[PDB]
């Protein structure tokens, strides 16, 4: 499990913007409305983490 | 507006490139300057060697 979602984090983070751009990751998402809220606390975490 | 994000990070980037670049400069030409620099140090060697020199004699 920890190998397998390593795995798929990184190709996820293939997804996103490089450096060719600029130095901070770039992010395209489709969400729904309500659970903004909720992302931006998980990013909180990230932040924290 | 997020384009004009975009393009503020990326003037934002540019400007700390022009920054390194300007300290790469900067170290380039003190290299020159380290160069010629050493003439004053020599200079003040002999000078100080000439006056023991003769004081002696």
């Amino acid at each position: 499990i920890k190998v397998r979602k390593m795995k798929a984090i990184y190709h996820t983070l293939n997804l996103c913007n490089i450096d060719v751009t600029q130095k901070c990751l770039i992010a395209e998402v489709w969400c729904p409305v309500t659970d903004l809220d909720s992302i931006q606390f998980a990013l909180r975490r990230g932040t924290e983490h | 507006s997020q384009s004009q994000g975009i393009q503020q990070l990326l003037q934002a980037e540019k400007r700390a490139a022009e920054k390194v670049a300007d300290a790469r400069k900067r170290k380039a030409r003190r290299l020159k300057q380290a160069k010629e620099e050493a003439q004053m140090e020599v200079e003040q060697y002999r000078r100080e060697r000439e006056q023991e020199f003769q004081s002696k004699q």
